[PDB]
């Protein structure tokens, strides 16, 4: 409500960033795929436990 | 000028930036989100790139850099003709060398290999 307390406007991202990218690999008829996440985050915890947490 | 106390060793004054600068509070930073730009850049190769305009700053006729570049990446192969003829390039190696001249680093005629490739026969399809 209203009791002298001032509201903060935080926002709740523990990643600061995050992004992926597609490696395509072929052997005449062998398609396979090959995915990198890239992930930032400020420190509240670790890119390998926000890839398990994900 | 000279001075010194009782135990015989130099007092000197330090001299210190007695006023402040802006500037230097505004410039320290660095941004914490280029790790895929470097890597995209150093991969596709416009390190390269900054390099042959470094190169040229120096230089006063583009010309002529250019003369020496091929004068000298044709002395390259002659003396080794079979190892500019794959993943490392003649030019590229010449380039490479002259920029570690100046007293920086850069790999090999700036070749780089696939850590990600899975097998001998899988080459990197591009995404167009």
């Amino acid at each position: 409500f209203e009791d002298r307390s001032y509201p903060i406007d935080a926002v709740f991202m523990p990643v600061q960033n995050a992004n992926h990218s597609i490696h395509s690999y072929g052997n005449g008829n062998e398609k396979q795929e090959i995915l990198f996440i890239e992930i930032w985050t400020n420190g509240s915890l670790t890119p390998k436990e926000a890839l398990h947490e994900a | 000028g000279i001075q010194r106390d009782d135990n015989g060793r130099r007092i000197w004054r330090r001299r210190t930036l007695t006023k402040k600068d802006d500037m230097l509070r505004y410039k320290l930073q660095r941004v914490p989100f280029v790790e895929e730009q470097v890597r995209k850049i150093k991969e596709v190769g416009k390190v390269m790139t900054m390099d042959i305009e470094r190169l040229l700053l120096s230089e006063d006729n583009r010309f002529e850099f250019v003369n020496s570049v091929a004068a000298e990446a044709t002395e390259y192969v002659e003396k080794n003709r079979d190892e500019y003829g794959g993943t490392k390039k003649a030019i590229f190696h010449v380039l490479s060398n002259r920029v570690n001249d100046l007293g920086f680093d850069r790999p090999e005629a700036y070749a780089e290999s696939d850590p990600y490739k899975p097998g001998p026969g899988y080459l990197k399809e591009y995404y167009t």
